[PDB]
């Protein structure tokens, strides 16, 4: 009998026991840890910048263009497409069990022959493709408890040294800020003074 | 990657750059997801003590000896190691659906011990001539065509959950899967292990 | 497949930017399509009201979208290539009787029909707080070819 | 079973509980159009109120970002508060939004709306289903909300469908510039020149970028803030003729006023609107779903098809395979139990040993008031199991009884049922203490340690009580059966 | 390309999307060897040429 | 080495933004790479007429 | 000693493949002594065998 040949030599069971110990602790000091699996279907985000147009002319000018082009990827079973003024947002989202790597170059690839279409200030300002598959580990805000640093100075000493930092820690996919103020040097005409010099 | 130690790391090194900051600016976390899974590794821990503790308390009643309650206590862990190591070859991670998985998978693996065990020492009590190996020889003998019956008919439950898809599949999935194999290395465990230990 | 048509798109988009400036502009396509035809659907009026531009403008809202999303469709066309489109035809005489050319139409069309972008009204950072912020909104594209003459 | 089936007809479904994740959503919408400074200063009302609230450690604020729809609106922002720990806090999520729904309640400029963060990421924000109806037709948006307004005077009646909303809002202030073409042309001047004065005034003209620290930063162009807030703010700009000529913008230009959308939504390549509702508390989501759908049926034109996402994407996806995949398993049980125990007829014992587990579970949870969401289906799946495996146990010895000691087959049930009455609940009392605790659990993910548990000791409690009682009674049914037919 | 082919200067809206504008001159001014003779262009000194 | 490239060209599309314009207009390439010398040929002319 | 705090050293080719490799060979050492005693004391069912 099988549990009989067990029975009959402790020592083999208890190795036999040992053995699968010593390959549960190995897994379990490899297992990753995560707080839920990718439950939800696999989803790419599309955004375009056309500066000062508003949510009609982003729509006929932008968003149909690159969700023409989109449309036909393999295992997509719907797109969806929101254009507020001066962005676009399209999300496409792809049938469940598929690869989120190979749907965004899928998509990367689309659009980049759907660029050149674009206006002028779209194209200049880039189309940006990624994936939104990705749950959020955390978030860590950087506030100033005096007045002394403002939206601007704390967003960018995030994004130029912070943000470096935190990217380099091992088994973080990315981290980004959400106040989008960069530095830009700004000019700020005066119309009256542009037509007292003509 | 690992969620506890990548938030441990991101704290660290988020304490570090605030030695460094401008006079005012100050950090903080307001929302972290690995909250909710240290919380749930320790609540299965809990429950994983609590109920070896009441196993051993049941065995130590009904049984009425000591050295009988050393048998579930190296049953338990290494049903449970090894359903980790299969866990981690198939690909699975250490997250809430698992950890909620675990914990029913602990009454499946305390289930079996204690069925063995106490077969052994109802045909060991039932006869006097009868010896310790020749009553487990014989228990194992009657329990033996059961049990694996018993794991095949669990899997065969617990499979087809698994072949469900959308997000309920999914959810669903990682329950049916984990205990699918904790049931068969339950059983193989039962098996193999427990009759000798008993 | 799905590498083949990775590696090709990587390969293309270097060169690309070498492309004319109209060859980019429609665009360059790279499918991982036999080429061979798997099967012909016709659509047709048995009414004969709708004239071959429309049933190919029909077919190319409404069915192609549909039939690209069909999983295992690798490019689903229609053999007409009749889509709408605004045609300016010009009369030569009539260009040299009042003296413009057709570079003038390509450029009175390429100017007075496009949509540009204009800003918000009461934006930040402005010292005087209003009330509202009011987007400007503007149509420069004509619709009708009432509009186009 | 008729009371199981009854039980699980009297028992509302949900897909998940919600839990306290230890941070309260707070999404503030001012009236459409509002500025930024409005929503900053109510935004900052709420913060110092909140600040009174003994739980609310810490507020985080998102001000100028819409939550409901993925936007930035000056006239909305999103605010997190961050409650305490909670070993620290008596209250839980749900009486702190109560709180906050009270204190807001009253009519004022701004509508904040408190919601619970999800339990799981990828579930829409509260349980609104996601339905667009896409216009075929090409129909204006102004008309596309009229429609939509239809609909959803139709859906508002209906108890099913409750809440429902329309992300959908052309009510926004517009300004239009209408354009003088003959006068444009008149004046020697091109659109796109003054449109890119335009562009520079008002907006902001992005010329090129700049290197500072090491990085490439924009350099915008844009006309002082106090030249364009005003719809007479075309007064001022001028634009160059090709005639060497300064040309006022308002000679050839006019801004109207006008209302539209400043979300437009487009649904595979079609225009969309957004319907946001809610299940009934008696009915469940997919009986919602399909309330909805045919609602916008009735409602809704030709053009309009609706077309779904999320949440109701899953329910009419996922239940499709389920009822095949379990009917193989049964099949492959029941196969299973024949070939053990060389038997056609036996198996059924195990199989109507099952229900026992079911009933009681499904009985507690009815007791409770505890739902039927996917952990109860988990324990469900748990509690089959081991209802199965004490069964199959049962239905062994007491063939082996009957077969090898050749006991007469009530003695054969009597004997197999006492020799395994002990080990039953010994695995009873010692799985049942161990999930007790779930009941009674902390506040981190309460809700689902709750169910899950309850559940499980209603099965188990029923399983070990009664079941143990049954299993003989189907062993010699069965068994003076199979012995009919060999006479 | 302005008056033999067609020049596609823009899209224009219709029906919802987007659809191209064409330049092309009348098909009987295209239509002979001799096409060429009835087309003109002006130079930079402002001459028909 | 496949799908190392489908990951940086997935990372660069979506850090387009950050990219100055002139490299945009010209464009970015990946491509799979290798510092593996298989070896080197030689092509020259005996005659010395090319 | 020369470079100091302000700069750090990072390895490529087969300085670094060295560099992170070291230990794997002591790692293999003792794994497989250990699965050696492991399974000789199975086969000879004894454990000071």
């Amino acid at each position: 009998m099988f549990s009989k040949f067990f029975i009959e030599r402790p020592i083999f069971a208890s190795v036999v026991a040992i053995i699968i110990s010593i390959a549960g602790i190995i897994g379990l000091a490899n297992l990753p840890v995560e707080q839920y699996p990718s439950l939800t279907p696999p989803t790419v985000q599309v955004s375009a910048t056309y500066t000062g147009a508003d949510a009609q002319t982003i729509a006929s000018t932008v968003a149909t263009p690159i969700e023409d082009a989109i449309n036909g990827v393999d295992n997509m079973i719907y797109m969806d497409s929101t254009s507020s003024p001066g962005q676009m947002k399209l999300t496409v989202y792809f049938n469940i069990g598929t690869d989120p790597d190979q749907a965004a170059i899928d998509v990367n690839n689309r659009i980049s022959a759907a660029t050149a279409k674009l206006p002028e200030a779209v194209k200049k300002l880039g189309v940006t493709v990624r994936k939104s598959s990705s749950t959020i580990l955390e978030v860590v805000s950087v506030y100033s408890e005096d007045s002394s640093m403002n939206d601007i100075d704390i967003y960018n000493y995030v994004s130029l040294n912070i943000l470096d930092e935190l990217k380099r820690i091992p088994g973080v996919g990315d981290a980004s800020a959400i106040g989008n103020k960069n530095y830009s040097m700004r000019i700020w005409l005066e119309p009256d003074l542009l037509n007292k010099f003509g | 990657a690992n969620a506890v130690n990548t938030a441990k790391l991101i704290n660290e090194k988020m304490q570090e750059l605030s030695k460094n900051f401008p006079q005012g600016l100050k950090y903080q976390i307001p929302y972290d997801t690995t909250i909710f899974v240290k919380a749930s590794i320790k609540e299965v821990i809990k429950t994983f003590v609590e109920a070896l503790a009441l196993v051993l308390v049941v065995m130590y009643l009904f049984l009425k000896n000591f050295k009988s309650t050393i048998i579930p206590m190296i049953a338990v862990p290494v049903s449970l190691l090894g359903t980790f190591a299969v866990l981690y070859v198939l690909g699975f991670s250490i997250n809430l659906l698992t950890l909620f998985a675990l914990v029913l998978a602990i009454g499946i693996v305390v289930d079996d011990a204690i069925i063995v065990v106490e077969n052994i020492d109802r045909i060991l009590h039932e006869d006097s001539n009868i010896s310790v190996k020749d009553a487990a020889i014989k228990a194992m003998n009657e329990v033996s065509s059961p049990v694996i019956s018993i794991v095949l008919v669990l899997c065969a439950v617990f499979i087809p959950v698994s072949f469900i898809s959308g997000f309920v599949g999914e959810i669903q999935r990682q329950f049916a899967l984990t205990l699918a194999i904790s049931v068969a290395i339950s059983g193989f465990v039962a098996l193999t292990l427990t009759p000798s230990l008993s | 497949p799905d590498q083949a048509a990775i590696d090709v798109n990587n390969r293309i988009s270097a060169a690309t930017a070498k492309l004319p400036e109209a060859v980019k502009k429609l665009g360059v396509t790279v499918r991982k399509s036999s080429s061979t035809i798997l099967e012909v659907v016709s659509v047709y009026s048995e009414d004969s009201s709708m004239n071959d531009i429309d049933i190919y403008n029909y077919v190319s809202l409404n069915i192609l979208d549909e039939l690209k999303r069909i999983p295992g469709v690798g490019d689903a066309s229609a053999i007409g290539n009749k889509n709408y489109s605004m045609r300016i035809w010009l009369e030569p005489d009539l260009l040299n009787k009042f003296g413009v050319t057709a570079n003038d139409v390509i450029n009175a069309v390429n100017d007075q029909n496009a949509q540009y972008a204009t800003g918000k009204i009461g934006e930040e950072p402005v010292v005087n707080k209003s009330p509202q912020v009011i987007s400007i909104t503007m149509q420069g594209r004509l619709q009708t070819p009432q509009e186009f003459e | 079973i008729g009371f199981i089936a009854y039980l699980f007809k009297i028992v509302p479904s949900s897909l998940v509980p919600s839990e306290d994740q230890g941070v309260i959503m707070s999404i503030i919408n001012l009236p459409s159009g509002s500025s930024i400074h409005r929503t900053i200063e109510e935004v900052d009302t709420i913060n110092k109120n909140a600040t009174q609230m003994k739980e609310i450690s810490s507020s985080v604020s998102l001000i100028g970002f819409d939550l409901f729809t993925s936007s930035l609106k000056e006239n909305a922002a999103a605010v997190f508060f961050i409650l305490k720990d909670w070993s620290q806090r008596e209250a839980s999520s749900d009486q702190i939004i109560a709180q906050l729904f009270g204190q807001y309640a009253a009519d004022r400029n701004a509508l904040s709306y408190f919601l619970n963060l999800p339990p799981i990421p990828g579930l829409s924000l509260t349980g609104g289903f996601e339905m667009y109806a896409q216009n075929k037709s090409g129909k204006d948006y102004d008309a596309i909300q009229q429609d939509v307004n239809k609909m959803l005077e139709l859906a508002r009646t209906r108890k099913e469908l409750a809440n429902v909303r329309t992300t959908l809002d052309t009510s926004f202030p517009q300004y239009k510039l209408i354009i003088d073409r003959d006068k444009m042309k008149y004046y020697n001047l091109n659109m796109q020149d003054v449109f890119n004065t335009i562009s520079a005034t008002i907006g902001t003209y992005y010329v090129n970028d700049f290197p500072m620290l090491g990085k490439n930063f924009q350099v915008n162009i844009r006309a002082l803030g106090d030249f364009r807030n005003t719809q007479d703010a075309l007064k001022n700009i001028y634009i160059r003729s090709s005639d060497n000529k300064m040309i006022p913008l308002n000679s050839f230009l006019t801004l109207v006023r006008s209302a539209g959308p400043d979300d437009v939504k487009r649904f595979n390549l079609f225009p969309a609107a957004l319907i946001q509702g809610d299940p009934a508390p008696g009915y469940t989501s997919g009986q919602a779903i399909d309330a909805i759908a045919e609602v916008a049926k009735q409602s809704l034109g030709d053009e309009y098809s609706i077309a779904w996402s999320g949440s109701a994407y899953q329910e009419v996806s996922s239940k499709g395979a389920g009822a095949y995949a379990f009917v193989l398993g049964m099949i492959f049980v029941f196969l299973i139990l024949a070939a053990q125990y060389e038997r056609w007829l036996m198996p059924l014992a195990v199989i109507t040993a099952v229900p026992f587990a079911v009933f009681g579970s499904i009985l507690l949870v009815a007791l409770r008031g505890f739902d039927n969401d996917i952990y109860f289906q988990t324990g469900l799946l748990l509690l089959i199991g081991l209802s199965a495996k004490n069964a199959i146990l049962i239905i062994e010895f007491a063939m082996e009884e009957r077969l090898k000691k050749g006991k007469s087959i009530f003695e054969a049930a009597i004997n197999a049922a006492k020799l395994r009455f002990r080990p039953i609940i010994m695995t009873s009392l010692a799985f049942t203490f161990g999930v007790l605790p779930m009941i009674f659990a902390t506040g981190a993910g309460s809700a689902s340690r709750h169910s899950l548990g309850t559940g499980l000791i209603g099965g188990m409690i029923a399983a070990s009580t009664l079941a143990i009682f049954f299993v003989p009674l189907f062993f010699y049914l069965l068994e003076n059966f199979n012995e009919w037919l060999d006479k």
